[PDB]
């Protein structure tokens, strides 16, 4: 036989708290840096890509081909 | 347009709706997280047999709690801010148009230099040509010149309602008595849609606005050809 | 600001009533002299139908529909002018 | 002694949830119902004008 | 909470009679005049 | 033994586990063995037998700590009754659907849908991200 | 005038189980059967009025 | 300037107003208008609450500023203690001709 | 004097989204200034730039009724 | 005896157990209008007709869920119930009066179902914003008698309003101070200053309506020199503080029963809680225009709106994360009343925090009048409001009736209304982004998936209603007598017994000062 | 005085289970009903 | 037998027969305005001046007659009529927000200016000065009233009250003769809309406020009132305050300030 | 405030009060187990002979339930505080809830 160690016994339930509040906010940080990349950083990227090199003439003359205006056969 | 499914905003036509989806997306992320972190805490404090039931100090743990709103806030209101100011500062438009709000339909008045003026109601469902959109094509379109800034002023000569067109980031309402502007900016030539934003009888669903963006030499004819 | 009028140590009724014949009621009969003088018929002004006024958008639930309440024949004139 | 739940309490999950996804199958997909779902990836463009 | 057992016990079937009446008190009026609307309307 | 509604005001007994040691004993009188029972108990507590402690425990407390925080199945039926609500809900809009709603607009006509939508792409509706900006404009066919 | 409460008291206080509002006496009870009569009354023909004005006249 | 005519409370008060006011008089609160003050609580010197019944709702705010109120049934006999601080309280019924 | 007018511009003393003071200042400019002129017997040419803006910002319908009250005897405002 | 006790009645209690009872046939009203909503728009085209009798239904469906359900049962209902009992008092301050204002919203929702019956009803909106409420655009009887229902529906409230704030000062033990009064108290005391303060100015602008429509004034009315604006800042000034009227006594109620469910002698933080309720009041008087944010105000109003409106998410927090502190080290009991308080709990929290979006007025121009909006206020009504009062139901009937729930059926129903309410709103946020406006029976195609699912959504929410009254028929056919409830040293309103009898606290309780 | 106790401090009966369900089907279903009647009622008056 | 000081109130018809009064006002202000008859609204008129005469004769009852009104049931009372007087200020503050609303901003139907083109405003040193007097004064004389009373002055204190319920009257009088008076209407826009609308509130609240202290001086002829014990009093004394603080207000903003 | 050392001998006293009561027993007991803590053997013990000082055998079982309660899942406490106790358990013939089959559901 052997005697059982004396485990902790006090503050049990403030340790859990302490413990996973913590790990509340870790995981909020990785939330937050995944939904800057995943969702507003792609949509900035989006928006730049679609205008650096975009044409309003040129797709004012698709636009007009296709017979989609009043104003401009 | 909205097309099936959609989620979030339209595309942004003007760079003020493009700002407004980018402080949206800030606004939502925070949004996003306090309910996630409240849904969290919430199953964090009912998954534990361990009790402690008897009184528990307050003061320490208030502090967190409005100071780090309080700061969440700021974060918010700093660009929120940023934004309203934008949309306010003086820009020169190089073009002034009316429109007038009906029970049920639009009137457009575009009179900087000729009697320019006509009415603009929704296509019946029974007459839409193939492929045109149910409750959103209009007889006649608010034909406007595209990368300009124009100065739209919006009125009623009846009852309240309201002028709006989402993917340009435009609502105004239209009240009698009251001449209400605001400017308006396409970056792109097309077709932007909005329908009437303030509740104004029988047929309020049904007096749409559509914008036909197109190069200013193509809207300068069709101003002409409309007198 | 005190007023001008000076007291207290005791009180009241025979003060308040001291206030209401000596100052109050004077002030009123003063009053009711500068009214009843300036009182009597001013010269009506010509009609003009300005459309911000006597508003019809509904008739009234009495007389005829189109005299306002304490009509006064004299200084009110309808929408279409004084009274015959 | 067993009660309602202990006596019951599969039966009334088995049963329920084998109803609950056979009826709203059914609605969803029989009966003319239109979901009106992204055309993307679904519909081929036609020509309008 | 305690309570006594049921004064006057509900039993399973008595429980379904309840349950059917009131569902039918309310769908029933309503469907009468939704199921009537074509005939109110196009009148 | 019997609670009475009459007794409201009066001290009375719970089992929670929060509570441990209840306001008054769950049973109060007690018979000619149960009497001698509660003085033999005045006695060493090694000279009780197991079903004589077990016998002052009940007479003391109605539930034990195991009895009174048992799981139940209740959740099954809660469980299984909402989900049968929820199919009978579905009902409900099968009969709606059969009875009250008519004809959805000819918009919604396969062929409509076709043209609505090469417009919709002609006008390149949401060419940024939301609708165009899924279609190839070079390979005429949705991006994979 | 006289003081005359002291009387007003001894008949308020009467222990004869009335409610307040028929305490003075029988023209409490008359007082009180007009009030609630006109009010029933007006009350019914509130909503013959309501019948009369749901539908058009014409 | 003045002269008399208006009855005083003393010569016109009646019912409950005039009990309240004639008890005042003599130092008594038999319409508990006013909070008993505490003994020191012990089972020695308990808090005395009077009662017309056999029973009477004590609320015990066990210690100055608690927001906290404890409420207990007390009843006639051995003094009770309250469930929180355990200050003790004993029933002194009876008649409302104290 | 600046032609080309393409639209009224900006304006400090209407800065903000209620415009309606605008057009009314310069619907009253331009009959006040048109009554100055004609009167003393000048050119109304000079009240031309308070009829651009005026025509530029006002509704049709606003115009079309105080120039109605004008012409009545009617119109609320001092010319 | 009948017409005695029930007419004429004088009792805090029976008069609460009345407003229950209207509360709940009120709430049956509500709900088939929010099916009539929902039917229409549960496929695209058209079931009923055009806007008119569509918004008609829209405008009676929000008056009767707002004045003849949630502020007779929270007010009226548990107010008169509990308040009295958890002081200690006998009765309310004017417990005549109080019987006053029972009766008056009777009559009051009588003149709101005749306004439907006559003419073509008030297609106005619930704000009945001018002209299409004056005479031209809503011509004949409809709309005032619609006034004159908000007319009696605020004199019960100010009344009202006046005896509880009276009947709290004034009616507790001489030793007890308002910092020992419980939450639910001060939630009551609260929300009464509010209506005090603000149903007097809604009664003003909607006799100005009243005499614009009858009388020739021209409040409104440009052609007179009026301004429908002016309306709109008169309603809204009231119609801010009612949102929170709507709400306060639901955060009591949810302070009460999270507390007692966790098995806690007292709520976390009990003098913040006080802080946050008499913060948020205030608050909410100075916030109003930011329903009007696309009227054509100016920019720095707009900044001062903005900023002054989400201030308001402080004291809020303070008391979410005191409900949570207060959940902490609790013996956590999972009754049915306890799930709608965790529900409430959430669902509160996410529709404060699309508020909070919808505060910023750049974003607000294009949220506007669309179903983000509605999306917004559901989950603080149909998920806050409605959630504080099935759960303080649940919680205190067998106080009020002496008969016990079977709480099997109410977890049940708390389940099948959970999903029915987030199916039908959590949906609207997508529609209201995308564009979809407000107060519309018909949309455009792309808008149906969601309007669909919604659809589906509310019946099951039906189903859930129609359960609750054969729940509550159960009970009461089975009659299963409460015996024994824990906690009553720190839950007064109990310790009398279920039901209480008629008179209680006719000897006071004795509380020393010490 | 009035009855006391569960069953008796309510304006209606609840002696007998089934005239309770009468009463409570006429009660809330009068409730929920009236407002598809006035739907009816404004459709069939034009 | 109850052992603290609050009133239990005998069950009472009034509350009921107030609340349908009220339905028969409204539904009679409707008919009156919609179908051209006045039958509803002189029923819903009489049952309302029944229920208040009966309803407040058997407060009087209880208080007067039957000893209820302990010190603590006063207090409430104090705190009702309080609150009740706050209630009413926010009513009044919504119009005076009306007045300044359109007189601060004049639109271009007004021609642009306050007072409107066309509008002819009264000289405000003339009647309505008269008016500010005479409402000044009657809240001196109640003061000298309310001091009489508690001095135990019978005599002095129905003269005062009588003088104090005398100004009321002719204030009233002196308002019914200037709206006779007056060139413009209720339909003269905007301005005749506010004009009417807070003065005539506020003429009805002079009018309420005199029955009140009318009701008070015959009360007090009837010996109801003691030294001490008088709270029908101090509320009508506190109400007739508010209609004259109201009315320096309304002579301020309105007579004054928008002439 | 105070040490772990300090709370715990005052809890001891308490309970080791010769003439402590019936009613002191359940106020001891049912504040004790308000905290966040399972009580020490020593606190434990004093209990438990407070019990046999009561002639109480139901509640001194009833005190070792509550301990194995308040460790919630942390299965290691319960075994260790009984193995402390087992001399005075023995020495006044409390036995167990498990050895009285008082912890079968
Ligand atoms: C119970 C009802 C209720 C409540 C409580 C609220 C609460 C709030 N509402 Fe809402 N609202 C309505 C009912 C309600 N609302 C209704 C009916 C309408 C439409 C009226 C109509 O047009 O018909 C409306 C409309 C409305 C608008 C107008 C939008 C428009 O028409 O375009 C706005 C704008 O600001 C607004 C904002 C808010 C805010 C900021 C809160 C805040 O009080 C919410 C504060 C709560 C929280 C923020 C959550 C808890 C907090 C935390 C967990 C701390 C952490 C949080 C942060 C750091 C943000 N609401
Ligand atoms: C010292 C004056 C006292 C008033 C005496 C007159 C009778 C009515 C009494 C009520 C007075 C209260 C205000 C109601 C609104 C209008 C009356 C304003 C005062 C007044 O009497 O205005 C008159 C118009 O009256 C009109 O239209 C009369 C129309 C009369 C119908 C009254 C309409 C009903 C109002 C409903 C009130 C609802 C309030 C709800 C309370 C809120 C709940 C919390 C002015 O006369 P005029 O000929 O236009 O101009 C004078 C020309 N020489
Ligand atoms: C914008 C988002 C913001 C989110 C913010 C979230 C904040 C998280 C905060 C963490 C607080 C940590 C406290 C841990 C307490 C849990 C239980 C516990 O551990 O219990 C005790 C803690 O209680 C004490 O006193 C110390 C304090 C008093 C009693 C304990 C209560 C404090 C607990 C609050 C719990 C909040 C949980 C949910 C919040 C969202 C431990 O005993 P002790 O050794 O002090 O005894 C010593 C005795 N003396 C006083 C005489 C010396
Ligand atoms: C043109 C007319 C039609 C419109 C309707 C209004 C008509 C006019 C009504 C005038 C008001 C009359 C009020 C009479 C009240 C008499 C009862 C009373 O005054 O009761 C007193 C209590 O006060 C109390 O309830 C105080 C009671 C407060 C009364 C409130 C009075 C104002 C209510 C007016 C309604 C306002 C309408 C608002 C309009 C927008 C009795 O206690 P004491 O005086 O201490 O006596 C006891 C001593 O004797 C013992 O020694
Ligand atoms: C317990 C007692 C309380 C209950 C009282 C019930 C009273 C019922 C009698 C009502 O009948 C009358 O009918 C008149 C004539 O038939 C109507 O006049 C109306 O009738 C016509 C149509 O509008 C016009 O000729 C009139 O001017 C118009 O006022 C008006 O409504 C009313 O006087
Ligand atoms: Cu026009 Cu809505
Ligand atoms: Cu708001
Ligand atoms: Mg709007
Ligand atoms: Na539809
Ligand atoms: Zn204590």
């Amino acid at each position: 036989s052997t005697a059982l160690a004396k485990p902790q016994m006090r503050g049990l339930l403030a340790r859990r708290l302490r413990f996973h509040i913590v790990g509340a906010f870790m995981v909020s940080l990785g939330f937050a840096t995944f939904y800057k990349f995943a969702v507003a950083e792609k949509r900035k990227k989006a928006y730049a890509d679609f205008y650096r090199n975009y044409d309003s003439m040129k797709d004012f003359e698709e636009m007009r081909k296709a017979g989609i205006f009043q104003s401009a056969k | 347009m909205a097309y099936p499914m959609q989620l979030g905003f339209q595309d942004a036509t003007s760079p003020i709706m493009e700002e407004l989806l980018h402080f949206h997306d800030h606004t939502l992320m925070i949004v996003f997280l306090i309910s996630s972190l409240v849904l969290y805490i919430i199953s964090l404090m009912l998954t534990t047999k361990l009790t402690h039931t008897s009184t528990m100090d307050a003061q320490e743990v208030e502090t967190i709690w409005t100071i780090l709103p309080a700061i969440i806030l700021i974060l918010i209101a700093l660009p929120s801010l940023r934004i309203l100011y934008m949309m306010d500062e003086i820009n020169n438009p190089s073009l002034t148009v009316k429109t007038m709000g009906h029970q049920w339909y639009w009137s457009y008045e575009y009179t900087d230099y000729e009697d320019l003026s006509f009415d603009s109601y929704m296509i019946p469902t029974s007459e839409l040509k193939p492929g045109e959109l149910r409750l959103l094509e209009v007889d006649n379109r608010v034909v406007l010149p595209m990368e300009m800034t124009i100065r739209m002023l919006v009125s009623s000569e009846d009852v309240l309602h309201s002028w709006a067109v989402p993917s340009l980031g435009l609502k105004t309402d239209a009240i009698p008595g009251r001449l209400n502007q605001t400017t308006l900016m396409s970056s792109r030539p097309g077709l932007y849609y909005g329908q009437c934003s303030e509740i104004c009888g029988s047929n309020h669903s049904f007096m749409p606005i559509v914008l036909e963006l197109v190069p200013l030499k193509y809207f300068e004819k069709w101003s002409a050809s409309m007198l | 600001a005190s007023a001008a009028k000076g007291d207290h140590g005791g009180t009241g009724a025979r003060t308040w009533r001291f206030l209401t014949f000596g100052l109050a009621l004077p002030s009123v009969a003063l009053c009711t002299l500068n009214s009843w003088l300036h009182s009597g018929h001013r010269e009506r002004p010509a009609f003009i139908p300005y459309h911000h006024l006597r508003i019809r958008t509904k008739p009234f639930s009495w007389g005829d529909g189109n005299h306002t309440f304490f009509h006064n024949p004299r200084v009110n004139p309808l929408p279409t002018g004084y009274e015959k | 002694a067993p009660d309602f739940h202990d006596k019951y309490g599969n039966a009334v999950l088995a049963s329920g949830a084998t109803f609950c996804v056979a009826v709203w199958v059914y609605m969803a997909t029989q009966i003319g119902i239109e979901w009106n779902p992204s055309p993307v990836g679904r519909v081929t463009p036609k020509e309008w004008r | 909470i305690t309570a006594k057992p049921a004064k006057t016990p509900t039993s399973p079937k008595e429980q379904a009679i309840g349950l059917s009446v009131t569902f039918l008190s309310f769908l029933l009026p309503a469907g009468w005049v939704l199921y009537h609307l074509d005939n109110y309307k196009k009148s | 033994s019997v609670v009475k509604s009459e007794d409201y005001a009066l001290p009375s007994y719970v089992d929670r586990r929060d509570y441990p040691l209840p306001d008054v004993a769950h049973v109060k009188n007690l018979s000619a063995s149960q009497k001698a029972l509660k003085e033999k108990e005045k006695a060493s507590w090694s000279s009780l037998s197991i079903d004589e402690k077990v016998e002052l425990y009940r007479l003391k407390f109605k539930e034990s700590f195991a009895e009174m925080n048992r799981s139940t199945n209740e959740w099954k039926t809660v469980v299984g009754a909402a989900m049968f609500f929820i199919g009978f809900t579905a009902l409900l809009l099968i009969w709606e659907k059969h009875y009250v709603y008519g004809p959805i607009p000819h918009t919604f006509e396969e062929e409509w849908v076709a043209k609505q939508t090469k417009r919709m792409l002609d006008m390149k509706v949401a060419p940024i991200q939301g609708f165009s900006a899924k279609w190839d404009y070079d390979k005429n066919e949705w991006k994979k | 005038f006289e003081n005359r409460v002291a009387e007003k008291q001894k008949l308020f206080q009467e222990d004869n189980g009335l409610p307040v509002h028929l305490k003075g006496g029988a023209t409490d009870n008359i007082l009180y059967r007009v009030t609630m009569t006109l009010c029933l009354g007006g009350t019914l023909y509130s909503l013959y009025c309501l019948g009369w004005a749901s539908f058009p006249h014409k | 300037a003045s002269g008399g005519g208006v009855p005083t409370d003393e010569e016109q008060a009646t019912g409950l107003e005039r009990e309240v006011m004639l008890a005042a008089r003599k130092g008594q609160d038999p319409y508990n208008i006013l909070a008993p003050k505490a003994t020191s609580g012990t089972k020695e010197d308990p808090n005395l609450v009077p009662s017309i019944t056999n029973k009477r709702i004590v609320g015990c705010i066990c210690e100055e500023d608690n927001s906290t109120v404890i409420w207990f049934w007390l009843h006639k006999g051995e003094a009770q203690r309250c469930p929180s601080c355990g200050t003790h309280y004993k029933l002194v019924p009876h008649q409302l001709a104290h | 004097k600046i032609k080309n007018y393409q639209t009224a511009p900006f304006d400090s003393r209407f800065p903000n989204q209620n415009q309606t003071r605008n057009c009314w200042q310069n619907y009253l400019d331009f009959h006040r200034c048109e009554k100055a002129m004609t009167a003393k017997g000048g050119d109304v040419s000079v009240c031309e730039w308070y009829r651009r803006v005026y025509k530029s910002l006002c509704p049709i319908s606003w115009v079309s009724t105080w120039d109605d009250r004008r012409a009545e005897g009617t119109f609320p405002g001092k010319i | 005896m009948f017409i005695n006790r029930w007419l004429f009645s004088t009792n805090h209690k029976d008069i609460g157990t009345l407003y229950l009872l209207f509360g709940a046939w009120a709430g049956m009203v509500g709900t088939a209008l929010s099916l009539l909503i929902r039917a229409e728009l549960g496929q695209p085209g058209t079931l009923l007709g055009d806007d008119q009798i569509y918004n008609v239904v829209v405008t009676a469906h929000a008056f009767v869920m707002i004045f003849f359900m949630v502020m007779p049962i929270m007010i009226g209902g548990f107010g008169n119930w509990l308040v009295p009992l958890m002081i200690g008092a006998p009765d309310m301050a004017f417990p005549r009066m109080n019987n006053m204002s029972f009766w008056l919203l009777p009559p009051s929702f009588l003149l709101l179902l005749a306004s439907s019956m006559v003419e073509a009803g008030a297609g106005t909106g619930w704000t009945v914003y001018p002209p299409l409420a004056g005479n031209l655009a809503h011509a004949g009887a409809s709309v005032d008698l619609t006034i004159f229902s908000l007319h009696l529906a605020g004199v019960s409230s100010i009344l009202g309003a006046i005896n509880f704030i009276t009947t709290i000062i004034n009616m507790k033990p001489p030793a007890m101070s308002q910092y020992q009064t419980p939450l639910f108290v001060w939630s009551v005391m609260i929300t009464a200053v509010l209506l005090l303060l603000s149903l007097p100015v809604l009664a003003a602008g909607i006799t100005m309506l009243l005499t614009d429509r009858n009388l020739n004034t021209t409040f409104f009315d440009p052609a007179g020199g009026g301004d429908p604006i002016l309306y709109q800042h008169l309603f809204w000034f009231f119609g801010h503080p009612e949102v929170y009227i709507l709400i306060l006594p639901g955060f009591g109620m949810i302070s009460h029963i999270v507390t007692y469910y966790s098995g806690k002698k007292e709520p976390f933080g009990y003098m913040g809680m006080v802080w946050a309720m008499m913060s948020i009041g205030f608050l909410g008087f100075i916030v109003w225009a930011h329903h009007m944010f696309t009227v054509g105000m100016d920019v720095d109003t707009r900044a001062y709106f903005t900023s002054a409106t989400m201030i308001i998410a402080i004291p809020t927090g303070v008391k979410v994360f005191s409900w949570l502190a207060t959940l902490h080290g609790g013996n956590i009991k999972w009754s049915p009343a306890m799930m709608w308080a965790l529900g409430f709990i959430f669902l509160f929290t996410v529709g404060g925090l699309t508020g909070i979006v919808l505060a910023n007025s750049s974003l607000d121009i294009v949220l506007h009048d669309t179903y983000y909006v509605v999306a917004h206020f559901h989950y603080v009504l149909s998920m806050g409001a409605v959630f504080a009062i099935m759960g303080g139901f649940v919680h205190w009937f067998p106080l009020f009736s002496g008969y016990t729930l079977n709480d099997t059926w109410a977890k049940i129903h708390f389940a099948i209304m959970f999903v029915g309410v987030n199916m039908t709103f959590f949906p609207q946020h997508f529609l209201g982004l995308s564009g979809m406006p407000r107060r519309y029976s018909d949309y455009p195609d792309a808008y149906t998936m969601w309007n669909t699912i919604s659809s589906m959504g509310s019946f099951i929410s039906l189903t859930a209603v129609m359960l609750m009254v054969f729940i509550i028929w159960e009970a009461f056919a089975s009659k299963r007598e409460v015996l024994t409830v824990d906690l009553t040293t720190t839950n007064l309103e109990w310790l009398n017994g279920c039901p209480p009898p008629y008179h209680t606290f006719e000897e006071p309780t004795y509380v020393n000062l010490k | 005085h009035y009855e006391e106790g569960p069953g008796k401090n309510i304006p209606f009966s609840v002696e007998n289970k089934w005239r309770l369900l009468a009463m409570m089907t006429l009660f809330f279903g009068s409730g929920f009903a009236a407002p598809f009647f006035i739907v009816r009622h404004q459709l069939l008056k034009k | 037998h109850q052992t603290h000081a609050y009133h239990m109130v005998n069950p009472s018809p009034w509350p009921l027969t107030g609340a349908l009064s009220a339905l028969l006002m409204t539904s009679g202000l409707t008919m009156w305005f919609h179908f051209n008859s006045m039958t509803l609204l002189m029923i819903g008129l009489t049952t309302n001046m029944l229920t208040m005469y009966q309803w407040w004769r058997d407060v009087i009852r209880e208080s007067t007659f039957q000893g209820h009104h302990t010190p603590a049931v006063q207090k409430g009372l104090r705190y009702g009529m309080i609150l009740f007087i706050i209630s009413e200020v926010l009513f009044f503050t919504g119009f005076f927000w009306a007045f300044y609303h359109s007189s601060l901003a004049p639109t271009p139907e007004l021609g642009g200016c306050w007072p409107p083109t066309g509008i002819h405003p009264l000289n405000p040193l003339e009647v309505p000065l008269l008016n500010t007097s005479v409402l000044l004064a009657s809240g001196v004389s109640i003061t000298w009233a309310h001091h009489s009373l508690m001095e135990g002055d019978r005599k002095h204190m129905l003269q005062a009250l009588f003088i104090t319920i005398t100004l009321g009257v002719y204030f009233t009088l002196l308002q019914a003769s200037e709206y006779y008076e007056a060139p413009f209407t209720i339909s003269d826009g905007v301005y005749g809309s506010t004009f009417f609308v807070a003065t005539g509130f506020h003429g009805l609240h002079v009018i309420i406020g005199s029955t009140f202290l009318i009701v008070c001086f015959f009360r007090q002829l009837k010996f109801h009132f003691t030294s001490n014990h008088h709270f029908g009093f101090e509320a009508a004394a506190w109400y007739w305050h508010f209609v004259d603080v109201v009315w320096l207000f309304l002579y301020v903003s309105i007579y004054w300030w928008g002439s | 405030h105070e040490t772990d050392e300090e709370f715990d001998a005052r809890w001891v006293t308490y309970f080791n009060k010769p003439d402590i009561d019936a009613w002191e027993l359940r106020k001891g007991m049912n504040t004790l187990v308000g905290y966040d803590l399972v009580p020490e053997p020593k606190i434990i013990d004093a209990a438990l002979r407070a019990c046999r000082r009561l002639n109480d055998f139901a509640s001194a079982v009833r005190i070792l339930e509550v301990v194995k309660d308040k460790a919630g899942p942390h299965k290691e406490i319960y075994p260790y505080v009984i193995q402390e106790l087992r001399p005075t358990l023995n020495e006044l013939g409390i036995s167990t809830p498990e050895e009285l089959g008082l912890d079968k559901v």
